[PDB]
């Protein structure tokens, strides 16, 4: 797809038979989701953006599929305020930025 | 007023 | 150009004749610059993110050019983590996401 900037680049992901809108963000290095309980070991992180840090659970290797595309990667899961895909799987899309 | 930089 | 996102998009920007790094992101809907001295008058603002709420000056119509591209818009300056280029310049220069 082209996704323009008008508004928000707000996209359907399925995890799990779970399926959220998530953003589709450049800014962020990882890729973070609200409130679920997903399998397998997690280890705590600590992430930054404007105004501070949230504590995070970090799991690896974890599917999610982005608009009929195939992801698997690191996901956390936190207190953000909005679901956020990060550069970490962006790439595994093909996703660029174009201008 | 949302920006969502993420420093991991 | 076209970047891609195995490394953070940071380009340099020229703004007020100093040239600065900034970061292409489209998880922001407005444009944040660390600390600097803009001239005209400015508004107080709040804003927030993944940590929550910050205070920052809002100026507006001013012009920055991004890898060459001009923009004419509003620019807010405070304690943001790093230069953020968001949706309001993004799509003045005519950036979209692709995959």
């Amino acid at each position: 797809p082209q996704i323009t900037l008008w508004k928000r680049p707000l996209v359907t992901i399925r995890i799990g038979g779970q399926l959220k809108e998530a953003l589709l963000n450049t800014g962020a290095d990882d890729t973070v989701l609200e409130e679920m309980n997903l399998p397998g070991k997690w280890k705590p992180k600590m992430i930054g953006g404007i105004g501070g840090f949230i504590k995070v659970r970090q799991y690896d290797q974890i599917p999610i599929e982005i608009c009929g595309h195939k992801a698997i990667g690191t996901v956390l899961v936190g207190p953000t305020p909005v679901n956020i895909i990060g550069r970490n799987l962006l790439t595994q899309i093909g996703c660029t930025l174009n201008f | 007023a949302d920006i969502f930089y993420l420093d991991g």
